[PDB]
């Protein structure tokens, strides 16, 4: 009598109405998880972690450090941070055993790309922080002022155009004592620490951007990490939607159909929430280094900077805070170079406490984290590590009745373990967890469930009796890029051909994008149907040509021309869907080369191509 | 985000495009309404001026033409795309689950929509157009009341490429499923092969007869057969798959078969198995059979299992047994997985490289013609039958023209609409005497179906209630005939009536998906009608001339426009001034008022005294 | 030059080429030579691996393809291939990509072509790659051919074919006049030796980055250089502390516990505009003169009531100014009137700047801005308040809303635009399922909140960017079809902005909202807390006993919108496609399990019962159309309503669903952790009204389902 869609799962099983629990299915309008007191309660997790972890005093940056490696092995089920060395490199090693040769080709087919990537690879990217202005900046102009600057201090060899050359010449810059920034004329002498403090920044608004010294390296271990993940079978990357698909029916079918009727099959579901906070730069490069071995020394060092420096990472510590007194009716803004001495009665009793827990690590305005890790810099890795706890499951390693086996891909993992009782199940699971544990694999234990197998889901990929329901991505704007008629009808079209080829669209769904197209275009550009009662300028001349065509499909949409595409015809160019049907007369004034108007995307070169005022 | 703000706020501007500044010299100061076509600015950091997109379509209306030289040479790559797609056909679509550039179609969330592209290559213009008109006329008629006389009707009234399809049927040899099946029916000479499985059986040495045989199948299901007895030598042919067979009493002994790809050569092997009649496969049947067509009528049992094994056949290769083979030259083995092998093939069955192929036969026979268009000759076995029709649809190289009446539902919501005009136009007389006496008969015509489909489901029994009282009103009046509106109003009747309120101002017909409306009054985009030249267009579509009845008021009034209300023609001030047509509700019997009923034209209405009523 | 390559190479494999080139993120335009190069090998690997298959006896024929490629496709297909080839026949796993392989003789061959003269290429290649059983294919353009061992896969005619297209393409070549250019830049790509040390600062940074019991990086190098795994694993596992576990409970029907909602006063609205109990002043069919501008359709629409009364507050807003709203509805009224006294109206007027105005839009309210240094000596100078909002009880109301929101409409909120033809079985499956679920959802109201808000935030981001310093009015309206036909415009209410200096997208603008309403907001005034109520004016209803006169109401409220948001609210048009996804889904998911396209009776048949609802009795069922249009304003109320929280219940209840899921199919299903989870998911349980009702239906779906 009162409605309650939740009642619809009392008949339909849930995973066939899995999107109705996705409320959003786009960018939600407020951006909450960003600012400073985020900042601040996960360094205080990443160090509170490692509680144990033995401390020192650095001697480049002047701060201190946590090493919580080889710590002492944990007693409760909370979070640990202490992975042992021994532990990881064992993995690696039967890694290796199972996949004889991986890291020797992936090294081998890697050390070209490492010779020739160019300079300019470095302009795509998401936002750097810029050290010579001290904030967030488009990749394209941090590499322009960067190269600037070092041209000013002497600095050219990147001239050369090659990605290691420009490596050099960071490695260079830092090794220099001070440095000058000329910013238009305001000079500023940076000293050799506070260069260091700055090179090694992570600018918060992949939550965390670093500088720019270190791209390069990061890209590296980055391609690296890649290349292992390519030969691994069990790596959720960097498959599409088809093969991410499919890897979720093979694991089960080798699981259970291979399994006698007598043995017991279940599959846990676990979800890796704060997935960087156990996870160090040191175990990293120890990963690193067993990887590269026998191998050119140069290869090794360009590959090992990066966890090098990421292990000395400074962290910047949001825009600052802002307080307001209600008596007096005033609103101010203090910032975060001020945090470090000041007086913590403002602040409420949470906030204060976090505040007294890093105040000894905010080093000139910037907190220094050497353990954990920051989202999305080395996820590969992490699916490496993930893969290796895998294969350790195998019947020879386990030397058990049970075994195991499943899918990780850093932010999601799911593990199938079989064996010929019940108690059998609970050892094998037991195992995993111990062993997961002992390398620093965290199992959130809140949000993960066991069940018999052949239901469960990995990274959104709901999976039920050998169907899949992939919900990984969002709808995308269906709506006029803003170039030109043809640009964006060629582009949004190709848009919409691309997410139903891969994301998994509906046909139907796909229809209405379309309609909401061509609403939305011929809104935009004034270019509505000759038939439509709708009144604008431009319909008058438009009128006129509706007339004068004998043809009404000739014309273009853009022209006034009814809007022919639809499932079957999307790929094809809106001016060669309509090359014949255009009339001779059409066609010759359309595709005039005198025209005055003119002096990736598919489209052909017409009129309706000019570049906006 | 941002582009498409700018781009919508930049358009706004009078003349936001910029071009160089020859434009000046060479196209008009402004336009025919005075507007200016360019601005004397130029644009910052160039010389180029700033001009307006009326400019843009000012030179693509009435710009100087060229000559169109080099276009179709350099774009060698997207044409290909145009001819593959065009040129191109469809299948059936199964739910479960060239090639590079109609991933989509082809493959999707849980299901496969097979599409072989084309190019220039295969058969002429009239076979594959004969063929492809054959195929809809059988497969609609596969519905119809009686398929045997729909058949004749559609056969009749329909042609190709301008030129009557019987001309053709009798001087073209040409030979296809629908077309055999077509010709047939119109009782002249088929080819003596038989098509079955989707492949032409002929008959080339051996004998058997036939007797009535009882076996209950593997999911323990009793089914009579006609079980053919002695020895037989058939040869299927087909397009990607050609085979050579031999069967014997309940045996089969040998079958090599040729295909282009493995999936030809597999379906030509199921329909070997089928029509060999083995115990094994009768034993090997799983599930309830009740494979039924479009028209839901049960069909023979060996079509039902033909039909379930080409579903799947996983279960039953095994099932055959296991024989020796010998090494040959172009000899292939058939493996239970559907995979040549060199030392072991499947039971009885053989694959060839060049196989039974090259000539054909010339020979047509005698045959009769029973209910539901199954051809059977005189022997008795069964010929040919729409269930053995190729699902296959393409292009026409020329244009195909079906005026049947069900036909219509196959060019599109624009092609039903025109075509039912123009047969409501072309039968006028007709029309106009069965609406004047026995309206309800006409209300219950099948030739108005289609309009049903298009008029929204929610909203059709009060259109047609609507439009009941509406005619029943301009049949009570008298004196005020409208042929335009009785043409444009009477398809919405079809649907049976109730009674409602509403006094619709415009009827939704739905095209494209998109809804479009016709009015009740005066003139619609969907229904445009010029007196000047008495000239129908529908959607811009001529659908034929109308020629004024022996009834008609030349001096106002029009009856059939507002529902218990008469129009009496040009507004007059001294009556109440424009009323809203919610508010009409209120006017006493008798009343009138100085209604608005659309457009910017005031309209004198009064309210009917009397009431029409309706079945 | 590149014009050149496009036009003689086929379309296939430049677009291979330009996937290659797009993997390694080279930009064509520079590298111009390197085009050529790698269009040139992947055509002759083509023409390697091209009209050639082995027969079902084994020996070679010319027409299963005798060369497979592997460096015609991606790094991930290729090591698949090459893996499977290896595993399956034992091979030798190769170190690099190989560009063919050979399935007669069942060996991976390599391709190569080089300017200069082959004998250096084919050294230099060995010398880099050939350790064991390889072989590599060496030609050049000079006409001069060999390869490993004197071994030709080729027969003479395809090798001759291949040496013909060589010797023309370099024909070419030296007619356009650039041979000289490609045989320059190659070089052999001279491998000097490569040096990348770290010293000084890095060297010092690298030796503070070790685990510990290690001095330098030197030492772990060597360390790890000779590790060998030997049992550490086991004995770490053995003294590793017993407690540590991963334990199953066992999770049977009696466990599960409703989840606890929170306790407090009632909640209250905060959407944008009024659901349920909006009202609109409409004009049936606008043929007025000069249509399409809001604000003459905004004044013809006033002038259709003439019940103003004088305005006077029935439920005052309780922290905050009752007065100023008065007069700035009395100051809006008095304008509309100047305006209509005026005769050159422009399109947009707007309002003089009065102290009722500010107060009321909050421009004399706004704190003003001041270092941080004059104003730190303030006595209750405080952190933004950044404190959990206090709970708040579940309240009736929203239930309400929601059903009224699922109800079906009598206008055609929505109008969209015509697509092609449907040719292909699957077109017409797909015009068939969104025909039907259109004509299901465009009479539902959750449409005409799109459109309303859509309009809204469209008009309202358009003022803000038109004028930054003027305080504009900006109508409510809304324009719809009737059953009928007549195109109906629809005014709900006015809104003024303030000031619209906007320099960033997050920048707030303040705006005040009058919407017109008729119902008394003295039967449930707590679900009104952020309003001021007015009684403006009476009007005439028509019931059983004629007309009777009923207040009209006036709800007046200062909001404030960001640019994003803004973007967010005209952006709605998307909860249809959500909407579709959904019942979708649904129809593949229920079809895989019958294998037949099922939509014909999903939606026909009218024979299924869905549960939807609940009664007194039990549960309630509805139709196909009831779901579509539950989901529609679900997905338009998660719109609206978009907050952390939404997304955080609904992520951390999908799991229990799962696992409610799980129980029923008898898969025996555990949790490690179950409590945990119920926190989790109460944890987004304080105060908003969504959420908790969400909540109690997740409650219900709980006590129904392990009945």
């Amino acid at each position: 009598m009162d409605v309650n869609p939740t009642l619809l799962f009392l008949k339909v099983p849930v995973q066939n109405a899995i999107s109705t629990t996705f409320p959003y299915t786009g960018d939600p309008p407020y951006s909450h998880g960003t600012g400073t007191g985020y900042t601040m309660d996960t360094v205080n997790r990443t160090h509170k972690y490692s509680e144990k972890g033995k401390w020192t005093t650095n001697t480049e940056t002047g701060a201190p450090q946590l090493n919580p490696i080889d710590g002492p092995l944990p007693e409760d089920n909370e979070p640990s941070g202490y992975a042992q060395t021994d532990c990881v490199l064992e993995a690696m090693a039967f890694l290796e055993e199972s996949h004889p040769g991986i890291f020797e080709n992936s090294c081998l087919e890697t050390m070209e790309i490492v010779q020739q990537t160019r300079v300019d690879k470095l302009t795509q990217g998401r936002q750097t922080y810029d050290w010579t202005l001290n904030r967030n900046q488009p990749a394209a102009t941090a590499l322009a002022n960067t190269i600037e600057v070092f041209r000013s201090n002497g600095l050219t060899a990147n001239e050369s155009g090659r990605l290691i050359d420009f490596l050099k010449d960071v490695m260079d810059s830092m090794d220099k004592e001070e440095m000058e920034i000329t910013t238009h004329k305001k000079k500023q002498r940076l000293n050799k620490r506070s260069y260091l403090i700055r090179a090694l920044t992570l600018n918060t608004m992949a939550i965390a951007t670093p500088g720019m010294q270190i791209r390069g390296f990061v890209y590296f271990v980055e391609a690296l990490a890649r290349s292992i993940c390519e030969k691994l079978e069990q790596s959720g990357l960097p498959v599409g939607g088809n093969e991410k698909k499919a890897k979720l029916a093979n694991v089960v079918r080798k699981m259970m159909t291979n399994s006698q009727d007598t043995e017991l099959s279940f599959t846990i579901t676990g979800d890796n929430t704060k997935w960087n906070e156990n996870q160090n730069p040191r175990m990293f490069l120890a990963m690193i280094t067993y990887i590269t071995r026998n191998q050119p020394e140069w290869f090794r060092n360009v590959l090992s900077i990066a966890p090098i420096m990421f292990s000395n990472k400074m962290a910047r510590l949001g825009k600052g805070y802002m307080f307001e007194s209600k008596s007096m009716k005033l609103r101010t803004q203090v910032p975060a170079e001020m945090l470090a001495n000041i007086d913590l009665k403002y602040f409420n009793k949470s906030t204060r406490e976090k505040i007294e827990k890093i105040r000894p690590l905010l080093i000139d305005g910037t907190a220094s984290l050497s353990p954990g890790m920051m989202m999305g810099m080395f996820n590969m890795l992490s699916t490496v590590l993930g893969v290796s706890i895998l294969n350790l499951g195998q019947k020879k390693y386990t030397k058990t009745t049970y075994w195991w086996d499943g899918l990780q891909s850093s932010d999601d993992f799911a593990l199938i373990v079989n064996a010929p009782n019940h108690e059998g199940i609970q050892a094998g699971v037991d195992r995993f967890y111990r062993t997961c544990k002992l390398v620093g694999i965290n199992m959130s234990k809140k949000k993960s469930y066991i069940n018999r197998t052949g239901t469960f889901e990995f990274t959104s990929f709901f999976y039920r009796y050998g169907f899949v329901a992939n919900f990984s991505m969002e709808l995308p704007s269906f709506g006029v890029s803003g170039i030109n008629e043809s640009a964006d009808m060629s582009v949004g079209v190709t848009v919409i051909k691309n997410n139903m080829i891969n994301n998994d669209l509906g046909p139907a769904t796909a229809q209405m994008a379309l309609q909401l197209f061509i609403k939305d275009y011929r809104y935009t550009y004034r270019c509505h149907r000759g038939d439509t009662q709708i009144q604008t300028r431009r319909a008058f001349e438009l009128g006129k040509l509706w007339e004068q065509t004998r043809s009404k499909a000739g014309l273009l949409v853009s022209d006034g021309g009814p809007n022919l595409y639809n499932i079957r015809n999307l790929h094809i160019p809106e001016v060669c869907l309509k090359w014949e049907l255009m009339d001779e007369d059409y066609q010759g004034r359309l595709c005039n080369p005198m025209n005055p108007f003119v002096s990736e995307y598919d489209a052909v070169a017409t009129t309706h191509s000019w570049i906006p005022k | 985000k941002n582009p498409a703000l700018r781009m919508k706020w930049m358009m706004a501007m009078k003349y936001p495009i910029t071009a160089d500044k020859r434009i000046m010299e060479m196209i008009p100061e402004r336009n025919e309404q005075r507007q200016t076509l360019w601005s004397k600015t130029n644009d910052a950091g160039s010389d180029r001026v700033m001009v307006s997109p009326l400019a843009v379509t000012w030179w693509n209306r009435n710009g100087p033409t060229t000559s169109t030289v080099h276009y179709p040479k350099v774009y060698k790559t997207y044409f290909e795309k145009v001819e593959r797609l065009k040129h191109g056909t469809f299948g059936p679509v199964h739910f479960r689950n060239v090639y590079i550039e109609v991933l989509h179609l082809t493959q999707g969330t849980c299901w496969e929509q097979m599409y072989t592209p084309g190019g220039e290559v295969r058969n002429d213009d009239v076979d594959q157009s004969l063929i492809i008109a054959a195929r809809n006329i059988v497969r609609r008629a596969t519905v119809s009341a009686d398929p045997l006389a729909s058949l004749l009707e559609m056969c009749h009234s329909t042609q190709i490429g301008g030129v009557r399809m019987v001309d053709i049927l009798r001087q073209n040899p040409t030979e296809e499923q629908a077309v055999d099946i077509c010709k047939a029916a119109m009782g002249l000479r088929i080819s003596s092969s038989f098509s079955f499985g989707g492949f032409t059986f002929k008959r080339t040495s051996g004998s058997s007869v036939k007797r009535e045989e009882e076996v209950l199948t593997g999911n323990l299901q009793t089914l009579k057969i006609r079980v053919h007895e002695g020895y037989e030598e058939f040869t299927m042919v087909g397009r990607r798959a050609t085979a050579i067979l031999r069967k014997a009493t309940r045996r089969l002994i040998q079958l090599i078969v040729s295909g282009k790809d493995e999936q030809s050569i597999a379906e030509a092997i199921i329909v070997a198995m089928v029509f060999s009649q083995e115990d094994c496969m009768i034993k090997a049947v799983r599930g309830d059979l009740n494979f039924v067509n479009r028209a839901n009528q049960r069909l023979n049992p060996m079509h039902q299992l033909l039909r379930h094994f080409q579903k799947d056949a996983k279960v039953l290769f095994q099932n055959w047994g296991i024989e020796p083979i010998d090494n040959v030259m172009g000899m292939i083995g058939i493996l239970p997985d559907m995979t040549p092998s060199t030392e072991m093939s499947l039971r009885g069955v053989r694959v060839s490289k060049m196989g039974v192929d090259e000539y054909s036969s010339t020979e047509r026979v005698v045959v009769s013609i029973d209910r539901f268009l199954r051809v059977r000759d005189q022997r008795g076995n069964v010929l040919l039958s729409p269930e053995e029709v190729s699902e296959t649809q393409g292009t026409e190289k020329l244009t195909i023209t079906y005026s049947s009446s069900m036909m219509w539902e196959i060019n599109g919501p624009e092609s039903v609409l025109v075509n039912t005009y123009q047969w409501i136009i072309r039968n006028w007389e007709n029309v106009k005497i069965q609406w004047s006496q026995d309206p309800t008969m006409l209300y219950n015509k099948m030739e108005f179906e289609p309009f049903q489909s298009l008029v929204p489901k929610a909203a059709r029994g009060q259109y047609s209630g609507f439009v009941r009282v509406l005619f029943q009103q301009m049949r009570d009046v008298l004196g005020t005939f409208d042929t335009v509106q009785i043409i444009k109003l009477l398809p919405f009747a079809a649907a049976p009536p109730e009674q409602s309120r509403m006094q619709f101002s415009s009827l939704t017909v739905n095209v494209r998906g998109s809804g479009m409306r016709i009015v009740v009054r005066g003139n619609s985009p969907v229904f445009n009608y010029n007196k000047a030249t008495k000239r129908l267009t529908v959607l811009g579509k001529d659908a034929g001339a109308l020629m004024e009845d022996p009834d008609e008021g030349t001096a106002g009034v029009e009856s059939a426009v507002l529902r218990g209300f008469l129009i009496l023609g040009k507004e007059n001030k001294r009556y109440g001034p424009a009323l809203s047509i919610n508010e009409l509700s209120n006017l006493a019997k008798g009343e009138k008022a100085n209604v608005l009923i659309g457009q910017g034209d005031v309209v004198l209405v009064m309210k009917r005294k009397r009431d029409s009523s309706i079945l | 030059m590149e014009d050149f390559v496009r036009q003689c190479f086929n379309p296939m494999i430049v677009e291979l080429a330009e996937k290659a080139m797009k993997e390694y993120g080279e930009d064509p335009k520079i590298e111009t030579n390197k085009f050529a190069s790698i269009c040139t090998h992947l055509e002759v690997c083509f023409m390697y691996s091209d009209f050639h298959f082995i027969d079902e006896r084994g020996e070679s024929t010319i027409i299963k393809h005798r060369f497979e490629i592997i460096e015609g496709r991606d790094r991930t297909m290729a090591w698949t291939v090459v893996n499977s080839i290896c595993n399956t026949t034992g091979v030798e796993k190769p170190k690099f990509l190989p560009d063919l392989y050979d399935y007669k003789e069942n060996r991976f061959i390599e391709i190569g072509v080089t300017r200069r003269e082959v004998h250096i290429y084919y050294l230099e290649k060995a010398n880099k790659i050939k350790s064991e059983k390889t072989h590599i294919h060496i030609f050049s353009f000079t006409g001069e051919e060999m390869a490993t061992k004197a071994d030709y896969t080729l027969d003479e005619e395809s090798r001759a074919r291949i040496k013909t297209r060589l010797f023309t393409i370099r024909q070419e070549m030296a007619s356009r006049g650039l041979w000289d250019s490609f045989r320059q830049s190659e070089r052999g790509e001279e491998t000097i030796e490569e040096r990348f040390e770290i010293t000084g600062t890095m060297r010092r940074l690298a030796d503070q980055s070790l685990p510990p019991n290690f001095s330098s990086l030197e030492n772990f190098r060597a360390y790890v250089d000779g590790f060998e795994p030997n049992g550490c694993i086991e004995g770490k596992l053995s003294q590793m502390s017993k407690e540590v576990n991963a334990r199953i409970e066992p999770f049977l029907r009696t466990t599960p516990r409703p989840l606890r909602l929170p306790d407090g006063p009632p909640c209250s609205q905060r959407s944008k505009f009024l659901l349920m109990d909006a009202l609109k002043l409409s004009i049936e069919d606008p043929s007025h003169e000069g249509e399409g501008i809001p604000l003459y359709d905004a004044i013809k629409c006033m002038k259709t009531f003439f019940g103003w009364k004088e305005p006077n507050i029935i439920k005052p807003h309780e922290k905050g100014i009752n007065p100023n709203y008065l007069l700035t509805w009395k100051q809006v009224l008095a304008e509309l009137q100047d305006i209509k006294n005026e005769e050159k109206i422009p399109r947009t007027k707007n309002m003089k700047k009065t102290s009722q105005l500010k107060w009321a839009l909050g421009e004399n309210m706004a704190p003003e801005k001041v270092d941080f240094e004059d104003c730190k000596d303030v006595n209750d100078l405080k952190q933004y308040d950044s404190d959990e909002p206090e709970p708040r009880s579940l309240a009736c109301w929203i239930q309400s809303e929601f059903n009224k929101a699922c109800e079906l409409t009598d206008s055609s909120w929505v109008e969209l635009d015509e697509i092609g033809e449907d040719v292909a079985p699957i077109e017409h499956i797909a015009s068939m399922r969104r025909n039907y679920f259109t004509a299901e959802v465009s009479h539902c109201r959750a449409t005409e909140y799109i459109m309303k808000g859509v309009y809204i935030n469209t008009a309202l981001l358009n003022a803000s960017c038109a004028a930054m310093d003027d305080f504009q009015l900006i109508p409510m309206i809304s324009k719809c079809i009737t059953k009928e036909g007549r195109r109906k415009t629809n005014l709900y209410g006015f809104i003024i902005k303030g000031r619209s200096h906007l320099r960033n997208d997050t920048d707030v603008v303040n705006f005040v909202s009058m919407e017109f309403s008729l119902t008394d907001p003295r039967l449930e005034p707590h679900k009104w807390e952020k309003y001021c109520v007015l009684e403006i004016g009476d009007m005439l209803l028509r019931t059983a006993v004629g007309q009777v006169s009923r207040p009209m109401f006036l709800y007046v409220r200062t909001n404030g919108t960001s640019k994003i948001k803004m973007k967010w609210g005209m952006e709605m048009r998307r909860c249809l496609l959500q909407s579709l996804q959904q019942i979708e889904s649904m129809i593949e998911a229920e079809s895989s399990v019958k294998e037949k396209d099922l939509t014909k009776e999903f939606f026909e048949n009218k024979s299924e019962t869905w549960p939807i609802g609940e009664s007194p009795k039990g549960v309630e069922e509805g139709s196909i159309g009831k779901v579509c249009r539950t989901l529609l304003a679900k997905s338009v109320f998660n719109s609206l309503y978009a907050s952390p929280q939404l997304e955080g219940f609904s992520a951390e209840s999908r799991k229990l669903l799962l696992i409610v899921q799980a129980l029923r199919d008898n898969l025996e299903p555990g949790t490690f952790d179950l409590e945990g989870l119920y926190e989790a998911i109460e944890e987004c349980l304080i105060n908003d009204p969504w959420v908790l009702l969400n909540a109690s239906w997740f409650n219900s779906f709980l006590t129904h389902a392990l009945r």
